[PDB]
């Protein structure tokens, strides 16, 4: 059943968020991706610059 | 005594070809294209920020 369960962290923020650790993991690494991609096209707005 | 001595040729000038009201024509053309060209190199640059 806790399988199943949303259950809450104890977090930077001071939360108590009610999750899935899955979707934590979601978040945490599509956060760490957008990182990527969006500088990387800032570096393709930056080679419309230096080129 | 009776007879003709002449003095003939002396020879002296130093001068080049010329036009007062060609001159400014040349400035003219000078002052517009300055205009053009700075304007060319600015549009472009701003224009440049992205394709």
């Amino acid at each position: 059943q806790l399988q199943y369960d949303k259950v809450n962290f104890y977090n930077e923020d001071g939360t108590i968020d009610n999750l899935t650790m899955e979707e934590y993991y979601r978040k945490l690494t599509g956060k760490i991706a957008s990182d990527g991609e969006n500088n990387n096209v800032v570096n393709s707005s930056n080679e419309t610059l230096y080129n | 005594g009776g007879v003709q001595v002449g003095t003939g040729t002396a020879v002296e000038s130093i001068v080049r070809l010329h036009d007062e009201y060609s001159y400014y024509k040349l400035k003219g053309a000078s002052n517009q294209l300055e205009y053009t060209k700075y304007m060319a190199s600015t549009l472009q640059e701003i224009a440049q920020r992205f394709p």
